[PDB]
RNA sequence: AUUCCGGUUGAUCCUGCCGGAGGCCACUGCUAUGGGGGUCCGACUAAGCCAUGCGAGUCAUGGGGCGCGCGCGCGCACCGGCGGACGGCUCAGUAACACGUCGGUAACCUACCCUCGGGAGGGGGAUAACCCCGGGAAACUGGGGCUAAUCCCCCAUAGGCCUGAGGUACUGGAAGGUCCUCAGGCCGAAAGGGGCAUGCCCGCCCGAGGAUGGGCCGGCGGCCGAUUAGGUAGUUGGUGGGGUAACGGCCCACCAAGCCGAAGAUCGGUACGGGCCAUGAGAGUGGGAGCCCGGAGAUGGACACUGAGACACGGGUCCAGGCCCUACGGGGCGCAGCAGGCGCGAAACCUCCGCAAUGCGGGCAACCGCGACGGGGGGACCCCCAGUGCCGUGGCAGCCACGGCUUUUCCGGAGUGUAAAAAGCUCCGGGAAUAAGGGCUGGGCAAGGCCGGUGGCAGCCGCCGCGGUAAUACCGGCGGCCCGAGUGGUGGCCGCUAUUAUUGGGCCUAAAGCGUCCGUAGCCGGGCCCGUAAGUCCCUGGCGAAAUCCCACGGCUCAACCGUGGGGCUUGCUGG
């Protein structure tokens, strides 16, 4: 699985950095959270934590599916911002 | 059967002064009364959340407000539900950004980027004058707002000249009258958003309101009211547009 | 008042039984693999419309009759019925065939990727042949002129590599 | 597709009606694989009756106090504050300034909100919670003691209202308006409170204006009936006053005799109004449940309190009519809110999950609540895209044998998706196997002159017409044609219909000229000249919400759908 960044975007009022980018996954299915999380950060020298995923998706037939990720400075402020289902679905925290 | 004020207001009758969705839901943001009325304006929380794009939903949109990171003519404003409108400035001291309010010529609402330094001034409309206790006499301008002036100097402020005025303080400077040479920007009716000088005027008799013809610089010549020509310079604009 | 209802987009006939129409309309079900005559139908409404638009525009004045003069001429061109240098009155020489070569079975038959129209159909329904780059299941997608030419077999397929046994059999015929 | 076909005669040409053939809505028979989108589903009869559970709350940074742990922190209730007048349901009544559009209020009210200019001084009081004692079957409720406030009251000062006499500073098209000076009088504010801290945050009262929302007025516009022709008596106006937030016969006292009407008053019938919808080549005809704007109602009817706002669906009082609990003294209730039930009928769903998205109220905020909203469940509601196999050889006339292939759909699974799920999307394993019917078969009208039964019986039949012993017309069998996950039956509307005719019909003989004349309103009106510019024509300013309609581009695989822009619609009004 490849994985390109179309564009980053920064927020400093919220204090994020926001990415967009797309999967290519030609014979395979849909890639996994923690896979894309993974290459994700080694990719972009992020933290681990601090790191959300909000979508990742899948189209007709494309072979090609999309993300959106967040990038946080802080855990607090994370914490505060981000609401408490997508940090269950990442595992961020145990509900 | 009513017995009473409205407090909600749905997408389909939202203005068209707006650039919204009108099937994706069923609700809007009903604006709280304020300065500009309901045809001339558009609340704070569809700036930051669907012209700029700095939240995506609605708490984070009232979480940046309620800190202060948001200012409108050098204020700060924690309501969501506060009125925007034509000439006013909005700031993020944060980013850099300063935004000036203007229509365009289908009669819609945008953000036209400025500099700091005329993010400092705000041109304000005479719309009607009294005389109030004190023997004092009170300018009652375009945003519903008031300023206050001396008996010595009523002879020069009338009901449509244009005042450019520190915002934060709300000191005067550079008054413009309303003649025959001067700089005019149209803000309602079919002709909005063009721009030119003043060539007539005429008056009409029991109520009828007054027209003036004015001359783009291409040559071509226009009518409208007088009070949708709001007076922005002298031969030369003051502001950016 | 009475609120929006959605429409059909295809138009029956008047009588049902008369002989020259069902004569020409089994020859074209048969000649060109068709389900039902819906389709049939419906790519004759789309040439209905195309018909009354220039009628309406012919010798219209102003500035919107022209503007959608030139829209009608430029989306002909795009869909592939008409060369550049046209005008207003070569739209009313188009019959139903033309349309009936505009979509996916055919277009797959003609360029030899299938050996019938109905193989056509089967490869289409099945996912097995691509445009641009997509994967279309809709027999009657009205293919346009500057994807003519991108029009494969999916890389996922069997039929992509050249040593399958029913590919050698289609190759067999050219 | 600006369309025709069958039927009066032994045969013919006409008029004229009936039927066929197209589309949309409601009920319904037989049959049924799968997805997506959407403003669909107890409207028609009973605005009939309702068992159970939910549909409106919040503030601990307003105040005192109880409990649990270390003055602090958690939790509960009470007093107090804002809200509950929005949102949600329905179509009874209403032929009306109710609705639409243009205008007006110089004749009016407005808590939450914005701007500006100014203020927060001095005293007093009670009473819930808490403790003692209780009563009543309950619903509900009594006495005593103690206490606080952004609770209540009082003085003062600001300020509010009336009147009279002057000055003319402001707006405006125009001052019974605002401002200045004087005079005589009635009513009459406020919480410097709370928090952090060594000044900042949230707040209280007055005034001038605006915004938001409403009340009132006017011109134009839009059903049927003459087997309904005269109606009205505070009825029409005036003078003077009361009352209202405000103009006004809205009401009162007095003076007059007016007001509406054949260009159809009054009366009676039906009916929420529009944007819109169906149909048609178009003119035109018909409808106005679902989504938006406005209005009205909450078992029928009448009347009031609190509040900025109600004569108040989930708050009050009474009468009528219905029902329920009871310890028989007395008490309580009305789903046209979500689901669920009875009844009525030809005729309409789960007593489900959530406040994550869109929004409202409360709160400094964090945040809580919401049967609104969102999400799934059931349903031949409407629209879009597909499936029920393909290839080659051979034999027949689309089928069969043979040999290979594919997996939309089906069976099972891993990810993503989702508030959580489900579905949908990507991948893997298996395997042509998991999936066509309904009406018709004499002509109109496409398609059998084939076979067996019935024998003027039984039955068919929109219409014409078959059937009385070789039935192409009944019943069945085998074949065939139309449409196709749909196809038929009943009722309603448009079209067919130049059978309502402005475009565009007819009256010697077929329906149809008054028995004939004179004349009122009304409609139609000879030729030239001068004027005006009301109708009419052109150009331009301000209005006719959005959705809906047409076109192009772009985003969900294309589409249906959504978005950006350009045009129309809004049957028109108005300033030059």
């Amino acid at each position: 699985m490849e994985i390109k960044v179309t564009e980053i975007r920064e927020n400093k009022l919220l204090g994020r950095k926001e990415i967009y980018f797309d999967v290519l996954h030609e014979g395979e299915p849909t890639p996994s959270r923690e896979a894309v999380k993974g290459k994700l950060v080694a990719m972009l020298d992020l933290d681990p934590n601090t790191t959300v995923i909000q979508y990742i998706r899948s189209y007709f037939g494309s072979n090609v599916s999309k993300g959106y990720a967040k990038a946080y400075e802080t855990r607090e402020r994370m914490l505060y911002i981000e609401p408490e289902y997508i940090l269950v679905r990442d595992g961020l925290v145990q509900k | 059967a009513r017995k009473g004020p409205k407090r909600h207001l749905k997408r389909l009758a939202a203005p068209t002064s707006w650039y919204i969705h009108r099937k994706a839901y069923k609700w809007a943001v009903r604006p709280s009364p304020g300065p500009h009325s309901m045809k001339t304006s558009i609340p704070l929380i569809y700036i930051v959340r669907d012209y700029l794009g700095y939240a995506k939903t609605a708490r984070e949109a009232r979480k940046i407000l309620n800190e202060g990171k948001i200012l409108v003519d050098g204020r700060v404003r924690k309501d969501y539900k506060f009125p925007v409108g034509i000439m006013d400035v909005v700031s993020i001291p944060e980013t850099g950004e300063h935004y000036r309010v203007l229509p365009n010529r289908i009669g819609k609402l945008i953000l036209h980027p400025i500099s700091e330094e005329e993010a400092k001034l705000k041109p304000f409309r005479i719309n009607n004058k009294r005389m109030v206790k004190g023997a004092k006499v009170q300018l009652n301008l375009h945003d519903g707002s008031n300023h206050l002036v001396s008996l010595a100097e009523k002879d020069a402020y009338k009901t449509s000249y244009t005042v450019i005025m520190q915002v934060p303080e709300r000191q005067i400077v550079k008054v413009l009258p309303f003649e025959v040479g001067a700089y005019v920007f149209v803000t309602q009716g079919k002709n909005v958003a063009r721009k030119g000088k003043i060539v007539e005027v005429r008056q009409f008799p029991m109520g009828w309101p007054d027209v003036v013809t004015i001359e783009d610089e291409n040559g071509e010549l226009f009518d409208t009211l007088k009070e949708y020509a709001f007076v922005i310079g002298k031969d030369k604009p003051e502001i950016s547009l | 008042g009475d609120p929006k209802r959605q429409r059909k987009k295809y138009e029956t006939p008047s009588h049902p039984w008369i002989k020259e129409r069902l004569d020409r309309e089994r020859v074209l079900k048969r000649n060109y693999a068709l389900k039902n005559k819906k389709e049939l139908w419906r790519h004759e409404t789309q040439l209905k419309e195309f018909r009354r638009r220039a009628r309406r525009l012919l010798a219209a004045r102003g500035k919107q009759a022209e503007i959608e003069r030139q829209q009608l001429l430029q989306r002909l061109y795009r869909l592939g019925l008409l060369p550049a240098d046209a005008v207003l009155d070569d739209v009313l020489s188009l019959t139903v065939e033309d349309v009936l070569e505009r979509r996916l079975q055919t277009i797959v038959y003609r360029k030899g990727l299938a050996r019938t129209m109905k193989q056509a159909r089967q490869l289409i329904v099945h996912g097995h042949i691509e445009v641009n780059g997509q994967v279309i299941r809709s027999p009657g997608y009205l293919v346009l002129r500057e994807e003519e030419d991108t029009i494969t077999y999916a890389k996922g397929s069997p039929f992509a590599k050249e040593g399958h046994p029913e590919r050698m059999v289609i190759e067999q015929a050219k």
